């Protein structure tokens, strides 16, 4: 008359409780499971003919989620429980309706409330290089305080990438570009980031580790909020424009100029009806841009470029 | 020496067929992939785990063995493959595989697939590059070069490009990817200063016609 299982889980994962009996005709004896919730209420829960399941009758309370099961091999007696709940917890005994009485000492199974995970992260938008970003993730429906919370960077084309994190005792507060802190009042936690990068652009993604603790473990993830960065705000700087033609395929190169709200089009008179722009910042603090289109090798072409203050052509000949 | 995740660019299947979303892991001991999905719109969950030793798959919350298998190809070694089965548009997304690391406190994702799925049959046509070398004007003028690659006419609108002479890989600007129909384009260039214009570099670029290794230009 020896039980074990009987661990601390939440009130939708499984438990699987065993029992080891030895000194009798184990084989030959009926089994029981009973319920005493904290004691005093001893109640037949799950009968088994250890024969085998001939007469199977756990149905009081815990119908279609108790299963008994005898081996006899390990001596093993096991009440699977599927779908535990908040009453389920109890000291759960070992021993028409046949009369047990000669009880075991019951196993406790103690069942928590249950965890949902609401990650509310806030305070993106568009801001300049050097400023300092401070990003807000409300935790809601768990402890907070013995949670590990983590920040991940989205990036389209880029692998999703850890920025800081914490731990309970975690009592670290990390100093550099990446700063993470938490207020435990507010159950908040926050990230920041000094002097903002251009690779620093992406979804900012609030993120709680749960699982049994291993690596089986899972990342719930906020919706998140997005950060883009864009040039530091620079004197206006006026574009140098240059035409590369290859092959019936010309381009307009552009460079260095901030704002860029330049209109670019390539152009003898004859407005090309294959022409796209593509303008990027560049590592100086001002954007360049590539105008592109075909015009054959014969053909003469023209770029216009509208730099606000200035507009700028070159064409090149037959 | 951490450990990497190498994932095809994109997976396109026709609806109602298979998507085998490889991964190839380097530098793991972790015992554990995890599949991640990202959906636009929603927040990004894990469908499913799969165990390197055993084989057992842990699926997530309304996930299940119907959609999603876990495994590790017998082929080529270490590879792993996620199969989404009966593909529909709901599945479309961006699909990576992750792992436990730095004694289980960091975890490391690929650089994803994204899942395309297309209504009915379609094109899976390559990239074709042109190239403009930097010309003797815009040396003269900016004491700088700039190679200009427009990457034309590619299916799907999905593509990697990066430039290394350097094992780093060099900064570059990239356009916004433009197109429509079956027919998209991106232009990358590199400008690279009147020094380092001797030195012969290597314009590398990977899409998901060429599989999963890279295609390289000299010069
Ligand atoms: C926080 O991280 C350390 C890393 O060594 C780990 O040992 C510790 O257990 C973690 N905190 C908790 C509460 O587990």
């Amino acid at each position: 008359l020896l039980e074990s299982g009987g661990k601390v889980t939440h009130e939708g994962q499984s438990v699987t409780l065993t029992c080891k009996a030895s000194g009798f005709n184990f084989k030959d004896y009926a089994m029981s499971w009973h319920w005493n919730p904290s004691g005093s209420n001893r109640q037949f829960v799950a009968s088994i003919s250890p024969k085998t399941g001939s007469k199977r009758e756990y149905k009081p309370s815990i119908q279609g989620r108790a299963l008994i099961t005898r081996n006899n091999e390990a001596n093993t007696v096991s009440l699977t429980l599927r779908q535990l709940r908040k009453e389920d917890s109890g000291i759960y005994y070992c021993a028409l309706a046949e009369q047990w009485e000669n009880f075991g000492p019951g196993t406790e199974l103690t069942v928590l409330p249950l965890e949902k995970t609401l990650l509310t992260e806030s305070g993106g938008g568009t801001y300049q290089a050097g400023k300092t970003l401070s990003l807000k993730c409300q935790t809601s429906g768990f402890q907070f305080k013995t949670s590990q919370l983590d920040w991940y960077l989205w990036t389209p084309g880029h692998a999703p990438l850890w920025l800081t994190g914490l731990n309970s005792s975690s009592t670290d507060a990390t100093e550099g570009r990446i700063t993470s802190s938490r207020e435990d009042n507010k159950n908040q936690i926050f990230l920041q980031i000094e002097d903002l990068g251009l690779r620093d652009s992406g979804q900012y993604h609030c993120a709680r580790r749960v699982g049994n603790g291993d690596d089986t473990d899972k990342l719930v993830f906020g919706l998140g909020t997005r950060v883009i960065v864009e040039p530091r705000p620079a004197a206006p700087l006026s574009p140098s424009v240059f035409l590369v033609r290859d092959q019936d395929a010309v381009a307009c190169l552009i460079r260095n100029f901030y704002p860029k709200e330049l209109h670019v089009s390539l152009t003898s008179g004859t407005l090309i009806s294959a022409q796209s722009l593509s303008l990027a910042p560049t590592a100086s603090g001002t954007y360049s841009a590539i105008h592109i289109g075909r015009v054959g090798e014969n053909d003469a072409i023209t770029c216009s470029v509208k730099h606000l203050g200035k507009e700028i052509h070159m064409s090149h000949q037959a | 020496s951490c450990a990497h995740m190498k994932q095809q660019v994109s997976f396109t299947g026709i609806q109602g067929d298979s998507a085998r979303i490889t991964c190839q892991v380097s530098n793991a001991v972790s015992y554990w992939i995890h599949w991640y999905r990202f959906q636009d719109g929603k927040p990004p969950q894990r469908l499913l785990c799969l165990s390197r030793e055993s084989g057992e798959l842990l699926f997530d919350e309304g996930f299940g063995s119907n959609k999603f298998h876990a495994f590790k190809d017998q082929f080529n070694g270490e590879k792993f493959i996620l199969l989404i089965k009966k593909l529909e548009v709901r599945d479309s997304g961006m699909y990576y595989c992750a792992i436990w690391d730095w004694d289980g406190l960091v975890k490391v994702f690929g650089e994803g697939t994204r899942l395309i799925v297309t209504e009915s049959a379609f094109k899976k046509k390559p990239p074709k590059p042109i190239f403009f070398l930097p010309t003797s004007e815009e040396i003269k003028q900016k004491q700088s070069g700039t190679y200009i690659c427009l990457l034309e006419d590619f299916f799907p609108n999905v593509v990697k490009t990066y430039w290394k002479e350097n094992s780093q890989p060099l900064d570059a600007q990239f356009g916004p990817i433009t197109g429509g129909g079956n027919s998209y384009s991106q232009v990358s260039w590199l400008t690279v200063k009147e020094d380092v214009l001797r030195k012969n570099l290597t314009y590398f670029y990977q899409h998901e016609d060429l599989g999963m290794e890279p295609k390289a230009f000299s010069i």
